[PDB]
Protein backbone atom coordinates (compact mmCIF):
# COMPACT_ATOMS: atom_id res chain seq x y z
CA UNK A 1 0.00 0.00 0.00
CA UNK A 2 1.96 2.90 -1.18
CA UNK A 3 0.23 6.02 -2.72
CA UNK A 4 0.33 5.72 -5.94
CA UNK A 5 -1.41 2.23 -6.29
CA UNK A 6 -4.18 3.08 -3.13
CA UNK A 7 -7.50 3.42 -5.62
CA UNK A 8 -8.75 4.70 -9.26
CA UNK A 9 -10.23 8.30 -9.24
CA UNK A 10 -11.30 10.66 -11.91
CA UNK A 11 -12.36 14.13 -12.63
CA UNK A 12 -11.41 15.87 -9.01
CA UNK A 13 -9.93 18.89 -8.55
CA UNK A 14 -8.73 20.50 -5.56
CA UNK A 15 -7.41 23.79 -4.37
CA UNK A 16 -5.67 24.34 -1.31
CA UNK A 17 -3.53 27.50 0.27
CA UNK A 18 -0.13 28.37 1.98
CA UNK A 19 0.45 27.77 5.85
CA UNK A 20 2.08 31.53 5.39
CA UNK A 21 -0.51 32.57 3.88
CA UNK A 22 -3.28 32.10 6.38
CA UNK A 23 -4.20 33.78 9.75
CA UNK A 24 -3.44 31.73 12.65
CA UNK A 25 -7.43 31.50 14.13
CA UNK A 26 -9.76 32.46 11.87
CA UNK A 27 -13.03 31.95 13.43
CA UNK A 28 -12.72 30.87 17.35
CA UNK A 29 -15.40 32.03 19.81
CA UNK A 30 -17.89 33.49 17.18
CA UNK A 31 -17.91 29.93 15.68
CA UNK A 32 -16.68 27.78 18.26
CA UNK A 33 -19.24 27.40 20.76
CA UNK A 34 -22.26 27.15 17.93
CA UNK A 35 -20.31 24.31 16.63
CA UNK A 36 -19.53 22.28 20.13
CA UNK A 37 -23.60 23.51 21.12
CA UNK A 38 -24.22 21.37 17.55
CA UNK A 39 -22.17 18.47 18.88
CA UNK A 40 -23.56 18.64 22.50
CA UNK A 41 -27.27 18.37 21.19
CA UNK A 42 -26.82 15.04 18.94
CA UNK A 43 -24.54 12.95 21.19
CA UNK A 44 -25.97 13.62 24.47
CA UNK A 45 -29.23 11.70 24.51
CA UNK A 46 -27.48 8.52 23.78
CA UNK A 47 -24.51 8.68 26.52
CA UNK A 48 -25.69 10.49 29.68
CA UNK A 49 -29.06 8.96 30.42
CA UNK A 50 -27.08 5.56 31.58
CA UNK A 51 -25.17 7.17 34.02
CA UNK A 52 -28.67 8.54 35.68
CA UNK A 53 -29.28 5.10 35.90
CA UNK A 54 -25.97 4.31 38.09
CA UNK A 55 -26.70 7.66 40.15
CA UNK A 56 -30.68 6.58 41.41
CA UNK A 57 -28.92 3.01 42.30
CA UNK A 58 -25.67 4.46 44.12
CA UNK A 59 -28.00 6.78 46.15
CA UNK A 60 -30.86 4.27 46.75
CA UNK A 61 -27.45 2.10 47.65
CA UNK A 62 -26.06 3.63 50.58
CA UNK A 63 -30.13 5.03 51.85
CA UNK A 64 -30.17 1.19 52.29
CA UNK A 65 -26.67 0.17 54.20
CA UNK A 66 -27.60 3.08 56.73
CA UNK A 67 -30.60 2.18 57.82
CA UNK A 68 -29.24 -1.73 58.09
CA UNK A 69 -27.53 -0.32 60.92
CA UNK A 70 -30.01 1.47 62.97
CA UNK A 71 -33.61 2.08 63.83
CA UNK B 1 13.00 44.28 -41.28
CA UNK B 2 14.72 43.23 -44.63
CA UNK B 3 15.60 45.30 -47.19
CA UNK B 4 13.29 48.66 -46.49
CA UNK B 5 14.46 52.50 -46.31
CA UNK B 6 13.31 54.01 -42.99
CA UNK B 7 12.34 57.16 -45.15
CA UNK B 8 9.95 55.52 -47.41
CA UNK B 9 8.35 53.94 -44.53
CA UNK B 10 7.99 57.26 -42.81
CA UNK B 11 5.74 58.60 -45.40
CA UNK B 12 4.02 55.38 -46.10
CA UNK B 13 3.50 55.63 -42.35
CA UNK B 14 2.42 59.16 -43.48
CA UNK B 15 0.11 58.38 -45.59
CA UNK B 16 -1.99 56.07 -44.55
CA UNK B 17 -1.60 56.48 -40.49
CA UNK B 18 -2.21 59.83 -39.92
CA UNK B 19 -6.29 59.43 -39.39
CA UNK B 20 -5.44 58.20 -36.02
CA UNK B 21 -6.23 60.81 -33.24
CA UNK B 22 -3.36 61.68 -30.84
CA UNK B 23 -4.82 62.17 -27.73
CA UNK B 24 -7.45 59.70 -25.69
CA UNK B 25 -11.27 60.27 -25.67
CA UNK B 26 -11.88 62.42 -22.41
CA UNK B 27 -8.62 61.94 -21.43
CA UNK B 28 -8.85 59.71 -18.51
CA UNK B 29 -5.89 57.88 -18.58
CA UNK B 30 -4.79 54.43 -17.67
CA UNK B 31 -3.17 53.22 -14.89
CA UNK B 32 -1.90 49.96 -13.91
CA UNK B 33 -3.67 47.88 -11.32
CA UNK B 34 -1.07 45.70 -10.15
CA UNK B 35 -0.39 41.41 -9.47
CA UNK B 36 0.52 39.66 -6.68
CA UNK B 37 2.08 36.43 -6.19
CA UNK B 38 0.56 33.51 -3.53
CA UNK B 39 2.05 30.47 -2.93
CA UNK B 40 -1.08 27.88 -3.47
CA UNK B 41 -1.65 24.49 -5.15
CA UNK B 42 -4.16 22.77 -7.84
CA UNK B 43 -4.44 19.48 -8.17
CA UNK B 44 -6.51 17.86 -10.99
CA UNK B 45 -6.62 13.57 -10.99
CA UNK B 46 -7.24 11.33 -13.52
CA UNK B 47 -6.26 8.16 -13.69
CA UNK B 48 -7.34 6.71 -17.35
CA UNK B 49 -4.34 9.64 -18.81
Amino acid sequence: REFGHLTRMRHVITYSLSPFEQRAFPHYFTKGIPNVLRRTRACILRVAPPFVVFYLVYTWGTQEFEKSKRK
Amino acid sequence: AGGVEHRQLLDLAQKHFSSLSGTYVEDAVPAFTPCRFTGSEIRHRDDAL
